[PDB]
């Protein structure tokens, strides 16, 4: 069996312990969507500038964008999860007190 | 037409040999032991066979 | 979660491996050399991980599913893993020249470094003999491969071959230790092995199985970190293999195996019974470092023996199990790693030479004098010259050895460090004030080495002016163990 | 012991399979095969044998007797010992191993040794490279047979061959996984050499492709081995996929339902399929062949383990 | 080996006679 | 087979009846064993389960003793394998104890 | 294990049978009537790897009702890594 | 802070090592190091806080004077 | 008054980086 | 009897390390002894898992199997590369 | 897509393996959570 | 040479091991 | 008597480290593995016996044979009838663990097999494919047509 109980946990007020996917991703603040967007950019750029030398600018840009999507999305997920769970600043408790 | 039977005959006497492969090592094992072979013969059954030959004294 | 640094760097390696293989085998792109393009995205899959790993600092311990089965992350594993990714970042960065200038279309050297970095990320957080061994061998196998990579020059092939033999035999010793310990304890998890090995007192209590197990684990490790009585090939391993793969298997396995030793030998088994072999290894390692460095010529082999000696200077922090000792050991790994990344960045800046010794290293005071200044800074740092960072490393290590009552260990450390200081002062003098010696000229280093050499040179000189962050980090890591 | 009752009938089976192949593959070509020797060529195998036995050696060479005079013995002993675990009817397996299937996999992994050794002891560079190519083929269609057996294993509970043939009471795994039977047959064709896949067995390159010192016994033992390996690898396409000894279960009044007779009928079908498919198809050249075991029967085998694992995990059919 | 591999792709089968089908 | 000697065949043959009846004795023995696995501490509950089960066998071997003989003939022939003869299993169950 | 003794004696009795099949021709009929092909190391290492992964398939195959939908997905992750290795070998061109 | 001066040096030191002169727009990206120095000092504060927490945990441990 | 694909995408992504990061050090 | 099945594995491991020490000249025997000692620790894990009646031993033995096999693969491939053309 | 059809024509067995395998990586992905009823 | 002179050493060692 | 016949493995292990003829070394290697699998059979670990056979003497010592042939070197028991009602075959009781509970030590050997694939490729491709079969890489506009040598 599994349990999301954590070490050094709940340092901030938990909003929803063990957030379900499609909710922790629907919790993306305009900062997360701004972290998932800057990582995908710095990953597309290093994915285009890198590939101008071997002539692969387009496809290396695409694979840098794939890496950036995966990484920046897992980072936005880390943030919105440690926010929904009690791990991060978590000023999005108004979303629970209002809904 | 039954012309293929001549070519079926070697497959028959090679099928009549796998029947013998199967029934020989069955009726030979059915002779050394009064009972057929047990396929799913897990350790529960060897333990019960031990205690069984120990129950008939 | 809690594996997002691993889930990523495994997905990223696959995205890079498929992306690299599809293009290098592509007629449309004229079969381009995908090195420095799967690189760049390689070292970014490192930085995005280092960003995925550093950010989720409370999140790394987010599950129990991993705890009593697979691996336990904590503050020590977290900080030491942010370091491995940072030291893997430097090592990929210094190689960018080795990919373009040196004719390497073999990109999968990058994806193998990335898979090795995942193996090391699982070593640091390894919290079970099985996981420790599996991650150890993942990283060691990536490194056997990328150390036997150069197939044209036969010098790198036999070097990689003896590296594979030494590593497989070291892993066999380590694994027999794991077997004896498990077989004599019925528990492999460090959380379980800790409960058994409280009050084990081998020298007082008759337990030969656990004793031989811990001894073989310590021997396998001291093989992996190439300590003195078991180095046995390490000079030839560092010399024969190419320079960047030497920079990899010379700094990152040290960090990872040393964190792993801190796990098994300070938590899994805590006693003054096992650290005796590490005390002997420290003595003879400082001895061998000093003397062989005094003896060597080839700059690659000189750095090999210098790294062996500095690994010795590390283990004196483990030769006493006090918090000050462990913190001294951690300080010693950071100041040995940053300095070694710097020395190897310098050795990689001098691509023009063939396997050439310090005499051909000369004239750098004339050609590229700022690079000679940096090289003298790094070599002084190894020696431990007071105004530098390596001095702070060796000094806190000796102070921990004194506070731990190992006065003789501090004595042998100081005499060996003074021998090294003399040798490196003489080397710097011979390089600067005399010995022109044939004036080999160098193509300029690229920005990647430049910033790493520059930032690290700044770190070494301007370290004593702010040692609070690193000391706080290492003391927190020592407390966490 | 009763190992005689499984080796002697198998020896007769192989000896009569040489005739069954010649005769069926001849009937295909609009011609009666061996037909004068016996009543219907039934004695032709004994004639081939008694001829090979009475043929004087080309050179005695009994000196080198431990190297390659026991390597055909090894190949043949392996082809014959993989018959223990093969069950012919309920409780007619000689030794019901609870890991039976993996034991067959190991026996194949040792047949690789058989081929490699019996080819290396032939001090002929062309013949040795041919034996190495044949071993690499037999071992490259073994990852595909491995994954095919992992499919038929996911469908079943355990590796026990009597269970794999007992797990088909409801439906043979030939009906749902027919695409897999086609891949196991096209692999068993290629694992053994006798197939559209036999460039190392191209009529000439085979004889000069296994040994230099024939003495007849070597020639017969290799062919007796190839034909037993064939009876075996056809007795696997009929345990796993076809119902090992299971009828269609209609329970006829005319049919008293003997088990071993059904196993025999099915292995005859697969032997006849071996022959038919040797007659009607050109050879694959060993350069498209190895590029068919990796690029065609490994992806299509991996997919099947994921398909028969998925479709059985979603709906709890396991 | 860089030898030209026999690519088993080609154009589809279309029986190509000569121009003398009807009137030479 | 013969007197109600609790052989392997005669035990795995009546296990349905040993399930319907003698369930309290079995569950008491199991409760003891799961409490502490020392054999002595419920030697008495062992006698108790063995008593009711030998009684159950001597019962099954009185009424339908020919049926309870063909079925154990099965279970000795095919070693306690149920599916191999469902005919004997039914004929034995149908005549007297269901 | 108990059923391993029949094949244990099978090896020896088949040894005897093959020795007789060897001695039969020997008795009768008296006086009067390429530097290296490394692809064979690539094919070999690749079979080694794929048979290791089949070795890992076997327990997952026989025990898949126990590991309900989690053992399946863990094995599918192992298999996606196998597939990435196999696609790197296909594209690089070791299957030729 | 001092991070600004350090970065201009790291960039200029870099230029001195590649042989290039001491000129370009990366000296204006050393403001990023000024951000880095502020973060490093911020991390020093956060780190000594966490170390004081671990130290009071240790003081609670080690027999707690018994 | 036009360009090629696969580079304007790169410039848009670079703009997304600096605009996005500005928003980051801004928040 | 556990000692008989362990000290025999222990001295198989000693044979492996002995062949390592002696055969620093020939490398194929070096790799032979490497897989030897990775068996004598593998068979050791299996024996200690049967003795302790614990399954972690066999899990670790299987993983050492499929790790020492990859190690032998890379080892022999490095050895073949070492004998360049 | 034109290139997708060019790939399922030139290479039928790696394009009908990534689809006889999708039905296995797709059934437990979505069809099993659907089977909550 | 003693490392090679250990032939009888290790051999008789195995012997005295199998004695038990 | 087969219990103590591990002496065969013991002496064959002494052969491989004291043999100059590599064929004898690999032969006694295979012998060591066969006797170790015999041992693993006597312990009842049936799965590991067959796995030793397969992934040692059908793959690894196959490798070693290749390296030799080419590249020549020159009463009182108390059986508890509980836990026997459902006997778990060794494969089932390895799969109940390796794929669900200790599954990361199973995805890491996945990465080790992937690294072995990448390694056998990057090492022993031997310049026989795109590693160097790209082209000789000779261009015209970059040549001087040998008018001036
Ligand atoms: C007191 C006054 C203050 C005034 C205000 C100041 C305001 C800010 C100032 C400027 C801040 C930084 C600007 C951007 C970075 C510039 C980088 C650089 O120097 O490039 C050198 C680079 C050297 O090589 P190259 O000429 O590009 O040719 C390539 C070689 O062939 C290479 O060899 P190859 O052929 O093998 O190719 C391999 C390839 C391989 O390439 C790669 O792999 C590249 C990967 C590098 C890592 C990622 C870089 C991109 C993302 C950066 C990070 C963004 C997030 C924020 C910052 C994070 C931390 C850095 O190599 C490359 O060189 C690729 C391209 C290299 C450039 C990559 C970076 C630029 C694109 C992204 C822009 C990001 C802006 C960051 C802003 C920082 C501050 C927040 O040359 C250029 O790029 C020149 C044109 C670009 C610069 C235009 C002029 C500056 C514009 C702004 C000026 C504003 C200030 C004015 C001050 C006035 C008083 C002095
Ligand atoms: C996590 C693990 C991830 C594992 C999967 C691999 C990830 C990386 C995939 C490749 C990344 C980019 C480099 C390769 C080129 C490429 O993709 O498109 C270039 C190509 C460059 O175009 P462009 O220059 O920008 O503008 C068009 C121009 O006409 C100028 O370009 P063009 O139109 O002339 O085309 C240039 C040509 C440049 O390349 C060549 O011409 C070289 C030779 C290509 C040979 C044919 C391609 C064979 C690839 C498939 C192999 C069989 C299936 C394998 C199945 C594995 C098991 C499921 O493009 C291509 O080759 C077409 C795409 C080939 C993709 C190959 C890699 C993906 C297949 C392998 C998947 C592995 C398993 C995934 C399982 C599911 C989970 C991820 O892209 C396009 O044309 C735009 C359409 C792109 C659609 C979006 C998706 C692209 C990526 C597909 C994979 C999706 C999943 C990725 C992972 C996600 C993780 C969260
Ligand atoms: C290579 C590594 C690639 C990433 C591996 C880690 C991903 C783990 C994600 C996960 O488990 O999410 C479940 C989770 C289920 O929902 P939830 O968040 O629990 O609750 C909200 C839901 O609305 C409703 O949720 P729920 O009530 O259905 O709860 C989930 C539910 C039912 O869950 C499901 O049925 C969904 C499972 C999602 C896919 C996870 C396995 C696939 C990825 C690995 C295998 C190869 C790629 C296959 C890709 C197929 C397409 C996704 O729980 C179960 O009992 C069954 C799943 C048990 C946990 C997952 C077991 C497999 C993962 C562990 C092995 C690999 C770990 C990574 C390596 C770590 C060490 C290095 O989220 C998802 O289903 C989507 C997650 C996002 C994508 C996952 C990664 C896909 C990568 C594809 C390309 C790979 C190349
Ligand atoms: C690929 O293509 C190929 C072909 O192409 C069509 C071929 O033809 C064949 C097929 C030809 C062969 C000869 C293959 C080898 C097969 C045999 C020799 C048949 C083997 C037969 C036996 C096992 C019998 C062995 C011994 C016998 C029958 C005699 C022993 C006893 C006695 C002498 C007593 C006899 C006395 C009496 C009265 C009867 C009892 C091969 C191999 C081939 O490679
Ligand atoms: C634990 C620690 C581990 C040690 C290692 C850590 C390093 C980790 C990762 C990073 C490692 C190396 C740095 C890599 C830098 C990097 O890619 O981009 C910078 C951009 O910026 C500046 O050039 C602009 C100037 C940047 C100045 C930065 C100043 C930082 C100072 C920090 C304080 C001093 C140290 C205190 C301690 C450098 O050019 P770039 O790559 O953008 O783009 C080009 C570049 O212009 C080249 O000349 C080439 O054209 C090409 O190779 C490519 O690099
Ligand atoms: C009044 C006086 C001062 C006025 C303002 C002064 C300064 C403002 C500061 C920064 C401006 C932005 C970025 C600074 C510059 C960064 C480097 C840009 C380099 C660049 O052009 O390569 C683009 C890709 O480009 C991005 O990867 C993405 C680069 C995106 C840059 C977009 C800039 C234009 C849009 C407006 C700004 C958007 C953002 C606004 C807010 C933030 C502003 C900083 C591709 O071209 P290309 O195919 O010819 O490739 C180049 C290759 O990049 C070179 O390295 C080679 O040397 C060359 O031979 C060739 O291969």
């Amino acid at each position: 069996n599994t349990d999301i109980t954590a070490l050094e946990k709940a340092q901030y007020p938990v909003v929803d312990r063990n957030p379900a996917f499609t909710k922790v991703v629907g919790n993306f603040s305009t900062l997360d969507y701004l972290r998932f967007s800057t990582i995908t950019g710095i990953s597309v750029t290093v994915g285009y500038l890198s590939g101008i030398k071997p002539g692969i600018k387009g496809p290396s840009m695409v694979t840098g964008g794939l890496i950036g999507l995966m990484g920046g999305f897992m980072y936005a997920y880390q943030n919105s999860a440690g926010r929904l769970m009690g791990f991060f600043p978590n000023d999005g408790e108004v979303a629970s007190y209002q809904k | 037409s039954l012309v293929w039977l001549e070519a079926m005959l070697p497959l028959g006497i090679i099928g009549g040999m796998l029947c013998i492969m199967g029934n020989s090592q069955y009726y030979i094992h059915k002779a050394y032991h009064g009972r057929p072979k047990h396929i799913g013969h897990d350790e529960w059954d060897v333990a019960m066979e031990r205690r069984d030959k120990k129950v008939v004294e | 979660l809690a594996v997002f640094p691993e889930i990523f760097i495994i997905n990223a390696t696959f995205i890079l491996l498929i992306h690299g293989v599809v293009f290098s085998t592509s007629k449309k792109y004229d079969y381009p050399p995908l090195a420095s393009n799967v690189g760049w995205l390689g070292l970014l899959s490192v930085l995005i991980t280092l960003l995925l790993l550093a950010a989720g600092a409370p999140l790394l311990t987010i599950a129990h599913l991993f705890w009593n089965n697979l691996f336990r992350r904590d503050n020590f594993t977290y900080f030491c893993q942010i370091f491995l990714l940072l030291s893997t970042a430097g090592t990929i960065s210094m190689c960018f020249d080795f990919f373009d200038q040196e004719r390497f279309d073999a990109f999968e050297f990058i994806v193998l470094i990335l898979l090795s970095t995942c193996g090391m990320l699982f070593m640091i957080s390894a919290y079970d003999l099985i996981a420790m061994y599996l991650a150890i061998e993942l990283q060691s196998l990536c490194f056997y491969v990328i150390a036997a990579s150069k197939r044209k020059s036969e010098f790198s092939t036999e070097a990689g071959l003896k590296y594979l033999i030494l590593g497989a035999f070291s892993s066999g010793i380590l694994l027999f230790g794991c077997s004896m310990i498990y077989g004599s304890t019925g528990a492999t998890h460090f959380d379980q092995l800790a409960k058994i090995l409280t009050g084990y007192e081998i020298t007082g209590a008759r337990s030969s199985g656990i004793f031989m197990g811990i001894l073989f684990i310590a021997v396998g490790f001291l093989f992996k970190i190439t300590a003195v009585p078991f180095h046995m090939w390490a000079p030839d391993i560092y010399e024969g293999s190419p320079t960047p793969v030497t920079a990899f298997l010379s700094i990152a396995p040290k960090i990872s195996i040393f964190a792993n030793i801190l796990r098994v030998f300070i938590y899994g088994s805590y006693g003054a019974t096992l650290q005796q072999i590490f005390f002997f290894c420290s003595i003879a390692s400082m001895i061998l470092g000093a003397l062989a460095a005094m003896a060597q010529t080839k700059v690659k082999r000189l750095l090999a023996y210098s790294s062996i000696g500095h690994v010795g200077y590390i283990c004196i922090g483990f030769s006493c199990g006090t918090i000050e000792g462990i913190q001294s050991l951690l300080i010693g790994i950071f100041i040995y790693a940053l300095m070694t990344m710097d020395a190897f960045a310098i050795v990689l800046a001098l691509r023009q030479t063939r396997v050439k010794y310090i005499a051909d290293l000369g004239a750098l005071a004339k050609t590229n004098p700022i690079l000679a200044i940096t090289f003298s800074i790094t070599m002084f740092s190894y020696a431990g010259i007071p105004p530098l960072a390596g001095f702070c490393s060796k000094f806190y290590l000796f102070f921990a050895a004194l506070g731990c009552g190992a006065y003789f260990l501090a004595l042998v450390g100081v005499v060996t460090s003074v021998i090294g200081c003399f040798y490196y002062i003489r080397l710097v003098k011979r390089m600067f004030f005399d010995t022109p010696r044939t004036w080999i000229l160098y193509e300029p280093m690229d920005r990647n080495k430049s910033l790493l050499l520059a930032m690290t040179s700044f770190f070494i000189t301007l370290f004593l002016l702010y040692p609070s962050p690193l000391f706080s980090v290492t003391h927190q890591m020592a407390l966490s163990l | 012991a009763e190992i005689l009752g499984i080796i002697l009938p198998l020896l007769l089976g192989v000896a009569f399979l040489v005739l069954a192949e010649r005769k069926v593959m001849a009937f295909v070509q609009r011609r009666k095969g061996p037909d004068v020797v016996g009543s219907f060529g039934l004695l032709q195998p004994l004639a081939d044998g008694l001829k090979l036995i009475l043929k004087e050696p080309i050179s005695p060479s009994s000196a080198n007797f431990f190297l390659f005079r026991m390597a055909p013995v090894a190949t043949f002993m392996l082809s014959l010992v993989a018959w223990a675990v093969v069950p012919f009817d309920y409780g007619m397996v000689l030794s019901d191993l609870n890991i039976g299937l993996l034991y067959l996999f190991a026996i194949s992994s040792l047949g690789v040794y058989g081929i490699i050794i019996a080819g290396w002891s032939s001090n002929s560079k062309y013949a040795f490279l041919g034996a190495l190519r044949s071993a690499a083929q037999m071992v490259s269609y073994e990852v595909s047979i491995g994954l095919i057996l992992i499919t038929v294993l996911i469908c079943v509970g355990s590796c026990n061959l009597s269970e794999i043939v007992m797990a088909q009471k409801q439906i043979w795994f030939g009906i749902p996984l027919f695409p897999v039977l086609v891949m196991f047959f096209i692999s068993c064709l290629a694992e053994t050499n006798r197939a559209p896949f036999d460039l190392p067995e191209a009529e000439a390159e085979l004889v000069a492709g296994y040994n230099v010192e024939y003495s007849s016994m070597g020639f017969a033992l290799f062919f007796l081995g190839e034909y037993a390996n064939m009876i075996l690898m056809s007795g696997l396409c009929t345990l796993f996929f076809l119902g090992g000894w299971l009828p269609i279960l209609d329970l006829p009044i005319f049919k008293k339902i003997p088990g071993s007779i059904w196993f025999s009928i099915k292995v005859l079908f697969f032997l006849f399929l071996y022959i038919w498919v040797r007659a009607a198809f050109p050879r694959y050249r060993y350069d498209q062949l190895m590029g068919l075991g990796w690029k065609v029967f490994l992806p299509l085998s991996l997919a099947w383990v994921v398909s028969v694992s998925g479709l059985l995990v979603t709906f709890q059919w396991l | 080996a860089a030898a030209a591999a026999a690519a088993a792709a080609a154009a589809a089968a279309a029986a190509a006679a000569a121009a003398a089908a009807a009137a030479a | 087979t013969g007197n109600p000697i609790p052989t392997s065949a005669v035990l795995t043959a009546s296990a349905k009846h040993i399930g319907m009846r003698c369930m309290p004795e079995n569950v008491a023995f199991l409760k003891c064993k799961k409490n502490d696995p020392n054999p002595e501490k419920c030697l008495d509950k062992g006698r108790d389960v063995t008593r009711c089960v030998l009684g159950l066998l001597k019962d099954l071997h009185q009424k339908c003793q020919k049926e309870m003989d063909d079925y154990v003939g099965c279970m000795y022939y095919y070693t306690n394998e149920f599916d191999l003869c469902r005919k004997e299993q039914e004929a034995f169950e149908k005549v007297c104890p269901l | 294990m108990l059923e391993f003794a029949p094949i244990f004696i099978y090896l020896v009795i088949s040894l005897l049978v093959s020795l007789i099949l060897l001695g039969v021709p020997f008795l009768f009929a008296s006086n009067s009537s390429s530097r290296f092909d490394i692809r064979f190391y690539l094919v070999s290492i690749l079979f080694l790897i794929f048979d290791l992964e089949v070795t890992f398939f076997f327990p997952w195959a026989v025990s898949l009702n126990k590991i309900d939908l989690f053992g399946f997905w863990s094995m599918m992750a192992f298999l996606f890594i196998l597939t990435i290795g196999f696609l790197y070998e296909w594209k690089r061109g070791a299957l030729d | 802070m001092v991070g600004a001066l350090l970065g201009l040096g790291t960039q200029m030191y870099s230029n001195a090592l590649r042989k290039l002169p001491y000129m370009r727009h990366p000296w204006e990206h050393v403001v990023g190091m000024g951000l880095g120095a502020v973060f490093a000092n911020q991390l020093v504060k956060w780190d000594v806080k966490l170390k004081e927490d671990l130290d009071v945990m240790l003081a609670k441990a080690r027999a707690a004077n018994e | 008054v036009s360009e090629d694909k696969n580079r304007n995408y790169a410039v848009v992504a670079g703009v997304v980086a600096i605009v996005g990061s500005i928003g980051w050090y801004l928040k | 009897d556990l000692i008989k099945y362990f000290t025999f594995s222990m001295i198989i491991f000693i044979l492996g390390i002995w062949g390592i020490l002696l055969n620093r000249r020939n490398i194929l025997i070096m790799l032979m002894s490497i897989e030897l000692m990775l068996l004598a620790v593998n068979s050791n894990f299996l024996v200690f898992s049967v003795s302790l009646d614990d399954m972690m031993g066999q899990v670790f033995a299987l993983l050492v199997l499929t790790v020492a096999a990859a190690e032998s693969a890379i080892g022999l491939a490095i050895f073949v590369i070492t004998f360049r053309v | 897509m034109e290139k997708l059809r060019m790939f399922v024509a030139q290479e039928p067995v790696v394009a009908a393996s990534c689809l006889i395998g999708g039905v296995g990586l797709f059934l437990p992905a979505v069809v099993r959570p659907i089977l909550d009823s | 040479g003693f490392v090679y002179h250990y032939a009888f050493a290790m051999l008789l060692g195995l012997t005295l091991f199998v004695t038990f | 008597i087969l219990s103590v016949l591990s002496s065969l493995a013991l002496v064959s292990g002494l052969m491989v480290v004291r043999a100059k003829n590599p064929v004898h070394s690999v032969l006694f290697f295979i012998l060591v593995f066969c006797d170790t699998s015999g041992l693993l059979l006597l312990l009842g670990l049936d799965f590991f016996a067959m796995i030793f056979l397969v992934v040692y003497i059908g793959a690894i010592a196959v490798l070693f044979l290749f390296v030799v042939m080419m590249f020549h070197i020159q009463s009182l028991r108390y059986t508890v009838y509980a836990g026997k009602v459902r006997s778990w075959t060794n494969l089932e009781t390895l799969g109940n663990l390796l794929y669900t509970y200790y599954f990361v030590w199973f995805l890491v050997p996945s990465l080790i097999l992937l690294v072995a694939m990448i390694g056998a490729i990057v090492l022993t491709m031997h310049r026989t494919t795109k590693v160097k079969r790209q082209d000789v890489f000779r261009r015209n506009a970059i040549d001087f047509r040998r008018t001036i040598m």
